[PDB]
RNA sequence: GGGGCGGUCGCCUCCUAAAAGGUAACGGAGGCGCCCAAAGGUUCCCUCAGAAUGGUUGGAAAUCAUUCGCAGAGUGUAAAGGCACAAGGGAGCUUGACUGCGAGACCUACAAGUCGAGCAGGGACGAAAGUCGGGCUUAGUGAUCCGGUGGUUCCGCAUGGA
RNA sequence: AGUCUUGGAGGUAGAGCACUGAUUGGACUAGGGGCCCCUACCGGGUUACCGAAUUCAGUCAAACUCCGAAUGCCAAUGACU
RNA sequence: UGGUGGCGAUAGCGAAGAGGUCACACCCGUUCCCAUACCGAACACGGAAGUUAAGCUCUUCAGCGCCGAUGGUAGUCGGGGGUUUCCCCCUGUGAGAGUAGGACGCCGCCAA
RNA sequence: GGUCCGGUAGUUCAGUUGGUUAGAAUGCCUGCCUGUCACGCAGGAGGUCGCGGGUUCGAGUCCCGUCCGGACCGCCA
RNA sequence: GCGCGGAUAGCUCAGUCGGUAGAGCAGGGGAUUGAAAAUCCCCGUGUCCUUGGUUCGAUUCCGAGUCCGCGCA
């Protein structure tokens, strides 16, 4: 079943995506590589 | 090799006097050996084809390739996605490598032998044959093999008639 | 027999599938390389009219090599097709391989054509 | 009783029928049929009552053709109750018979028996028929 | 007296939407311009004409539209400039 | 098609629908309140289902080999449309299931809904051309108020804070 | 706006079997009855007794369509009103 | 004769027959790029022993497939009737499964 | 006439939900005990799921329809 | 008039792809016993209440008639 997550990155704080998420099929935090608007720049994003 | 040899200098020109080709490169050649293990799995036991994996790694000289099953059925408990049987192709000098082993040591050592089947052919040209035991060259380590499952053997070559095969595989050196 | 099928037939599908996506106008042609078992051309095509602008093979009538079918002529060739291109210059070409994979006698073309001077 | 063993939907319209029929105008695959001159329904209790009233005057004469199958249902409502709020439960199998069609053919059969067996079978139908022959 | 029925469970079909053509042959259109609405390549696009997400047919320059035969069976459209 | 009782109330697909679009009924048939970290995106490469014949455990079909085989098979799921130059299948890499947008265009009472070239920043794949703002298209979903959470170069009742 | 010319989109009436269903006979047999005997029918001989699969010929369909108008619809250009 | 294109297969599927000095392709062997969820048929690798057998190109044919109007009809716009769940007359318009036949290729561009 | 229930070994009830195993008493058969029978004690089989059709690798158990029973309702004049 | 239901051995009852008429009781005979019954075995002569289609074959698959029982604003 899906839940809704909302994404992080630690190179900075303040991040804004939301995304969906099967808690059978990545029990694990995930991770993904994205553009913030602050950074400027393409960073590294966890979720909450 | 000593069959590639005797091919090349003897069975190829004396079939092609046979049938009066009028190309010499028409002449009918033995194309792949492939040999296919099935296992009846049906999720009994995951050990049985990754024994027979390795036990046909021994048999020929490399590693053969675990087949994947087409569609689930049912009627064997057979779901669709669990491994069932291993194939692996021979071509090369690596065909004529294992005919040699198997007209050499291989049939003459089976439990029972009578001849060949006389019609096991498709229709066009190519052969197959059902062995039930293992125990093709005798350096397998016999003590190891604990099923009994043997062998399928599949010959293709560019025979277009049935005739054209059965005679050249007499002067490759099937009894019949 | 069993039914093998020709490798020119087996290419066709390739060549027509990547020219799907690409096909060469004025100033911006296409190249194209042919990779026959004894030779290699290759050719410079408009489409909008039908017509070819330049073009060279390794049986052309001089520079002549003993590789004729080797990367080394593949080379010459390139840069041959280059010349041809300067001449009647159009000084840019998009690509096209013939359904071949980019890693043999094509590259050997296609780096060749580069540093003659073709910018792709 | 000409069933149709199985149907896609159970539930079709009525339809119009226009025109003249499409196929099967003439005798065909007997010598004497017997043909319908204009448009009505035609069920399978009407098309069994007529076979029996040919073939069971026919005796051994020879053999017969029906060259129409009652495919299409038709529905009716439940008797005495208010229209609407749902299409009725279908109860029965009709054919159309298109103005030119034949209905049945004769085999085997001597000209003038066949004759008057037609002549008895038509007025089970509720039509009026024409005899036609065989070119 | 009454007799009680019902359960027909039938009564529903969908919001219908619009499909089809919504520029006619040698249209003048502007950039941008929608020229059939469609479900699914009924017609495959020609030149100076995209293909939208979800196969919408839309005009990339302005210019007159012409729908053309594409081989033995299939429709084209096309984008002409004036 | 008097009320009650029964059934239904939103969304998606086909027919009814009268060869543009639209078109009702307690007219005729089904589905939906999801799922997919790949069942995406790129690059590269293929090709079905079924049948015939041989082959053992093994067959009515488990797994091989040949031949015929426009599509009968698939296309996550209902139907319809379309798809073998793949939209079907397989492999590598990766996160474009990006941000700011948006010429115009459809549809529409309004609210809404839908497509969209191209531009900017920063990417991914590929050598490149070029593709990528999720799924092959159409369903998989709700106003406002109020409250929670995160960021704020905003205001904060004399001023400075809160 | 009307009309003439011309360009389109669109699958209805019609028609049709190429698909999907239905459906009729001829032929044929796989295979299910058919009793006998050897007997585990092993098979033979088995009634046209039924009867899959092909072909020949024929019949229907709103949710069948290899086709498919008349009209209506959307336009362009010129001409007239 | 090879390369690449446009034209609805009137381009095909078939059946037969010819060609190879050149070109094209079968072939030769994987050593080093590269590969075979197993393999040099496949990918590439670098040659040239013989081979038109196939691929391919030409020649023939209407078996299949395809294209195909003429006059007939079915339908239908508009009028007008009738005993009117449906038929009929007229100005138009023109069905497809049917044959007359067409076709077993047409036009380029570069390298002989 | 409408709606809702169930349709399982010979009988009575579970399983019918867990789509991926058909079970429990009783009855019946055989053996033991008893002089004999009954109790009592050891052993054992059975149904392949009302019917028909549809989905899926696979339905007793999912979804329709047919039949059999049972419950409820069939009201206002 | 309608919808049903049946009528099958002397009696009570079964009897669906049509696959060569069934059970229990009853009768008789045999077994058992000193005899008898209880018990066991064997022995059925069934126009399946009439009229048609079909079939190699029809309580059977039906059709409509006869008798009786079950419900009808």
């Amino acid at each position: 079943m899906r839940v809704n997550i909302t994404l992080a990155c630690t190179e900075c704080g303040e991040r804004n995506y939301i995304s969906k998420k099967n808690k059978r099929n990545n029990p694990d935090r995930v991770e993904f590589k994205k553009y913030c608007p602050r950074d400027k720049k393409s960073t590294l994003h966890r979720e909450t | 090799n000593r069959l590639k040899e005797k091919y090349n200098k003897e069975i190829a020109p004396a079939l092609m006097t046979k049938f009066n080709y009028d190309s010499v490169m028409q002449v009918p050649k033995i194309e792949k050996i492939v040999i296919n293990m099935g296992v009846g799995d049906a999720v009994q036991n995951a050990k049985a084809i990754d024994s027979a994996v390795e036990e046909l790694t021994f048999i020929a000289g490399q590693k053969p390739v675990v087949t994947r099953a087409k569609k689930s059925i049912a009627g064997f408990r057979l779901r669709e996605g669990m491994p069932i049987g291993a194939k692996v192709t021979l071509r090369g000098e690596r065909m004529y490598d294992f005919l040699d082993k198997l007209i050499s040591v291989s049939l003459p050592r089976v439990r029972d032998f009578r001849g060949v089947s006389k019609k096991s052919f498709d229709g066009r040209g190519n052969y197959t044959l059902g062995i039930k035991e293992q125990l093709i060259f005798p350096e397998i380590d016999y003590d190891k093999v604990t099923k009994v499952r043997g062998m399928d053997i599949v010959i293709v070559t560019t025979a277009n008639t049935d005739e054209e095969a059965r005679e050249l595989l007499t002067q490759v050196g099937m009894p019949f | 027999m069993i039914t093998k099928t020709s490798k020119n037939a087996a290419r066709l599908k390739r060549h027509a599938r990547v020219r799907a996506k690409l096909s060469g106008t004025a100033e911006r042609p296409r190249l194209n390389v042919f990779r026959s078992n004894k030779h290699i051309y290759a050719q410079i095509i408009d489409d909008v009219n039908g017509v070819t602008l330049a073009s060279a093979s390794t049986l052309d009538k001089d520079l002549n090599v003993e590789s004729t079918g080797d990367t080394s002529a593949a080379t010459k060739v390139g840069e041959l097709v280059a010349k041809r291109a300067a001449e009647k210059g159009i000084s840019d070409v998009v690509f096209d391989r013939g359904g071949y994979l980019y890693h043999g006698r094509v590259k050997a073309l296609a780096d060749a054509a580069r540093e003659a001077g073709l910018k792709f | 009783m000409l069933l149709p063993k199985r149907v896609k939907y159970r539930r079709e319209h009525r339809g119009k029928m226009r025109g003249r029929a499409k196929g099967g105008t003439e005798v065909h695959f007997g010598e004497f049929g017997i043909q319908a001159l204009e448009a009505s329904w035609i069920t399978n209790r009407q098309i069994e009552a007529a076979r029996i009233a040919m073939t069971r005057y026919m005796k051994r004469g020879g053999k017969v053709w029906i060259k129409i199958f009652p495919s299409k249902p038709y529905t009716a409502k439940p008797l005495e109750v208010r229209m609407g709020s749902g299409k009725g439960a279908p109860e029965g199998w009709v054919a159309v018979v298109k103005p030119g069609k034949v209905l049945f053919e004769i085999s085997g059969v001597s000209e003038e028996v066949a004759r008057e067996a037609l002549r008895l079978a038509s007025h089970k139908l509720p039509i009026k028929t024409k005899f036609v022959k065989r070119e | 007296s009454k007799k009680g029925v019902g359960s027909t469970k039938n009564g529903r079909d969908s919001e219908a939407k619009r499909l089809g053509a919504k520029r006619a042959d040698g249209q003048f259109v502007t950039g941008g311009s929608i020229l059939y609405r469609q479900r699914g390549t009924k017609i495959y696009p020609g030149e100076n004409v995209g293909r939208g997400g979800d196969d919408t047919l839309f005009a990339k320059i302005d210019g007159t539209v012409k729908f053309e035969r594409f081989g033995r069976d299939r429709k084209k459209v096309s984008v002409y400039p004036v």
